[PDB]
């Protein structure tokens, strides 16, 4: 609307898109570590054997 | 018919200029001319 609130409601949808996109790009930085253990436990037989 | 011409005016407008943009959003209430009423309320108690 160009009024004082409809300038602001734009900014609230920007911060969500920013902090939605900051999480999922960081998720592959976390999904990398989760991809370690489920193929390192394809190998690595136990120490007792 | 005293004359045949008169003197009207134009619209005065009322826009959320300053503090009313915060009080409508951060709070709920948005009391009109709060730039002036807040000036008058801060002028009375200090004497």
């Amino acid at each position: 609307d160009g009024t004082g609130i409809s300038l602001h409601r734009q900014l609230r949808a920007i911060q969500q898109l920013a902090r939605n996109v900051q999480a999922v790009l960081g998720a592959f930085e976390r999904g990398t570590a989760d991809q370690m253990l489920h193929v390192l436990l394809e190998k690595a037989p136990p120490l007792a054997l | 018919e005293d004359t045949e011409a008169d003197v009207p005016v134009t619209y005065g407008e009322m826009v959320l200029n300053g503090a009313n943009l915060v009080t409508a959003l951060v709070m709920g209430k948005a009391v009109r001319s709060l730039d002036d009423v807040g000036r008058h309320l801060l002028d009375m108690q200090e004497e």
